[PDB]
């Protein structure tokens, strides 16, 4: 997810990318397990690169 | 006559009632939840331009019939799914009728608060909220 060396890079190019998760309700102690056993990577994601 | 007969199943009788669905493959389900989209559309529109007098009167009304239509199919598309779901969290006591009922209230909550949004198979939307609803149940039941 980075830039490899030696490439070279203009103005409002991408340097390095990432995502960021989407708001929804969540419960401390319930959705870590739930999350654990069930339902991963199922949840909106932002781009914040 | 007076000859006695044996009961049934619950669970059976739930298998018979939902032995018509046909699910549609994940493909079409867009269009018709178009068609509910329409068919709200519709009925804010019929009490928004109330004058008007046409022909077209009665096809919005047709449009809303459609809509009613649409959702009736498109709960029937997931049963089997809620049916299975709660199945696979049995063995902690609880019927497995009022598990599935409560899954069938969690979904009837869902799909008619979702939108497609570019969003990827209801299938999976459906399967979260039902197993949350069904999981809060639980938990509540203590």
């Amino acid at each position: 997810g980075i830039v490899r060396i030696g490439a070279e890079v203009r103005d409002g190019d991408i340097l390095v990318g990432k995502v960021t998760p989407k708001g929804e309700t969540e419960l401390t102690p319930e959705e870590r397990l739930l999350r654990a056993i069930f339902g991963e990577k199922a949840r909106e994601v932002r781009d914040t690169s | 006559l007076d000859a006695q007969s044996p009961a049934a199943d619950l669970v059976r009788v739930y298998l018979n009632g939902i032995g018509k669905t046909a699910l549609l493959n994940a493909a079409g389900e867009v269009e018709l939840a178009k068609r509910i989209e329409a068919g709200l559309y519709a009925e804010h529109l019929l009490e928004t331009r109330k004058r008007l007098g046409e022909n077209r009167k009665r096809d919005l009304a047709a449009v809303v019939r459609d809509g009613e239509a649409a959702r009736r199919h498109l709960l029937e598309a997931n049963l089997r799914l809620v049916v299975s779901l709660a199945k696979r969290y049995t063995g902690r006591g609880m019927p497995l009728l009022d598990l599935i009922q409560e899954g069938n209230l969690g979904l009837i909550r869902a799909m008619e608060k979702f939108d497609y949004t570019k969003g990827f198979k209801f299938s999976t939307y459906a399967t979260w909220w039902i197993r949350q609803a069904i999981t809060r149940g639980m938990a509540d039941q203590s």
